[PDB]
């Protein structure tokens, strides 16, 4: 496998929106494959801990969302383009955050309560800036 | 000090060492298992562990992954379960540093509380302090009743061979990671054991000329109950992926990590954290204790139980966290104190000290590739395995270079699961790198 520093995560799509819109993001991984491994999503707010937003299994079949975003945020994944998408509806200012997309490098059986926690994750992207406002 | 209780799985509920418990993440819920009180405050329940999975994930591509629907699917399979687990204790516990581990565990009662509670304020109605009891005599109304615990240890989820040591958050935050400790949870498997290569006897050495072994189940265990500790002191290390740029000479893998298993690990593994990263560690433990003491010097009412004594729980959180306190009977952090607990918690026991105190060979870092599982034939048998000296005994002239552990020596002790499995293992033996 690849040196730890060899595997990038790049998250995009993020900007500036009032509310009531909508963005989506994208994370393209590189430096090795994520098709059988679990992705996330997470953002964090100035002053706050790395939140769990969404999750995704490696096959598509199992997701796992936030209860504060379920509804408005769908997570997708393209394994043979080895991307993960948050599509984000009715943005609020509450969802203002840098969103970050991580991976479970650990190809291991999806779970949803393992799936919101941070620390199961080992490659995290630099982030994206979402911003919302009135 | 530490007592292994005994008991057999279809012994009778008694409402005290065999209960109906209710477990964390089921608060509420009804959903009661048969628990087993191996030891003041750890239970086993002799289950598979289901939450967050689907039924579908147990049955049926890689032979790192073993999964089997049917493991604990009988009582005498539970039971089987359960005499093992005696017996991983019974060696824990035949050496001091085993011994201080699980006392360690023990008195490390989780805070009466988490960040959601006000400082003045014991809290014991929440899943990372209580579980429930189900009391069902008969002729009686059927209640149920909160108990506390340190730690359930429960059979293994899906893949067999993927143990993993839980705590409970809540709203993103886990009382576990936050000073405050909390119950923790154990999927485990024993039988099923990993395998490895990377070893200080095989660096330079011909190929011809490598080693493979598996893993003491006790090693295994004890490598989770260091987990268990820093989640009952808080301080598991929350959000800290340590990212290798170079491959160390103890390194096999160079994935990162997060730095919650390099500390645990030990050896080597913590040296390629950076001095800045290791000192926000510090930093972190100091803060959250410091919450702690000032909840302490607050605290006046448990609102949860009336017949909780505060006077006795704060003196007993006191011992825990090693705090001072003056004439007026004001605590405070000692930084003397601090120090030597925070060493013992993160340096003390790690899964390398471990291994060298109770002559167990393990892996050079945590940093090694997985290799396939083996299953152990018998851990019950004391021919092959026993509570003194795990596989490596004397007396079959097993303890010399741990051969009993060698996967080219100690045939009698494992299988391998399938053709597929030995030939990918033959594979990694034999590679050359260039
Ligand atoms: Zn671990």
């Amino acid at each position: 496998g690849p040196l730890g520093s060899q595997v990038q995560l790049v998250e995009s799509g993020g900007g500036l929106v009032q509310t009531g819109g909508s963005l989506r993001l994208s994370c393209a991984a590189s430096g090795r494959t994520f098709r059988r491994n679990t992705m996330g999503w997470f953002r964090q707010a100035p002053g706050k801990v790395r939140e769990f937003v969404a999750a995704i299994s490696w096959s598509g079949d199992r997701t796992y969302c936030a209860d504060s975003v379920k509804g408005r945020f769908t997570i997708s994944r393209d394994n043979a383009k080895n991307t993960v998408d948050l599509l984000m509806n009715s943005l609020k200012p509450e969802d203002t955050a840098i969103y970050y997309c991580a991976a479970d490098g650990t190809a291991s059986v999806f779970n949803s309560y393992a799936s919101a926690d941070r620390n199961k994750y080992n490659y995290w992207g630099q982030g994206t800036q979402v911003t919302v406002s009135s | 000090p530490v007592t292994i209780n005994n008991f057999n799985y279809n012994d009778p509920i008694d409402n005290n060492n065999i209960i109906m418990m209710e477990p964390p993440f089921a608060r509420g819920t009804g959903r009661y298992y048969k628990a087993f009180k191996i030891t003041d405050r750890i239970w086993i329940i002799p289950e598979r562990y289901t939450f967050g999975y689907k039924p579908e994930d147990f049955n049926k591509r890689d032979v790192c992954e073993y999964y089997d629907p049917d493991y604990l699917n009988t009582n005498d399979k539970k039971n089987i379960f359960l005499q093992t687990m005696i017996k991983l204790f019974n060696r824990i516990k035949s050496k001091p540093l085993g011994e201080k581990l699980l006392e360690m565990i023990i008195n490390g009662i989780p805070y009466l509380g988490d960040r959601r509670v006000p400082l003045e304020e014991f809290n014991t109605n929440i899943a990372s302090v209580t579980v429930n009891k189900l009391i069902s005599n008969p002729g009686e109304v059927e209640r149920k009743k909160g108990i506390f615990a340190n730690l359930i240890i429960f059979g293994p989820g899906p893949v067999l061979n993927e143990n993993e040591t839980i705590d409970i958050g809540i709203q993103n935050h886990f009382a576990s990671r936050e000073g405050f400790g909390g119950i923790m949870q154990m999927k485990f498997c024993p039988e099923y054991v990993s395998v490895f290569n990377n070893v200080q006897e095989n660096k330079g050495a011909s190929i011809f000329n490598r080693r493979g072994y598996f893993s003491d189940p006790a090693l295994i265990l004890m490598h989770e109950l260091i987990h268990v500790l820093h989640g009952l002191y808080g301080i598991k290390v929350d959000d800290l992926p340590i990212v290798p740029n170079e491959k160390k000479f103890f390194m096999q893998s160079t994935d990162a990590i997060q730095a919650e298993e390099l500390y645990t690990f030990g050896g080597q593994d913590p040296s390629i954290i950076t001095p800045s990263t290791d000192k926000s560690i510090y930093d972190k433990v100091l803060q959250n204790f410091r919450g702690i003491v000032d909840r302490l010097n607050k605290v006046l009412v448990c609102i949860s139980d009336p017949n909780i004594n505060i006077n006795i729980y704060k003196n007993k959180f006191k011992d825990k966290y090693k705090f001072v306190e003056d004439s007026e009977g004001k605590y405070s952090i000692d930084v003397e104190s601090f120090d030597k607990l925070y060493k013992s918690l993160m340096f003390g026991f790690t899964e390398t000290n471990i291994a060298e105190n109770y002559k167990i060979k393990t892996r050079a870092s945590y940093f090694s590739d997985s290799l396939p599982p083996v299953k152990i034939k018998n851990l019950l048998d004391n021919e092959i395995y026993t509570i003194e000296e795990g596989f490596n005994i004397s007396d079959k002239d097993m303890e010399k270079e741990y051969r009993g552990q060698n996967k080219a020596i100690n045939k009698q002790a494992y299988e391998e699961i399938s053709k597929e499995h030995l030939a990918v293992y033959k594979i990694q033996m034999c590679k050359s790198v260039k």
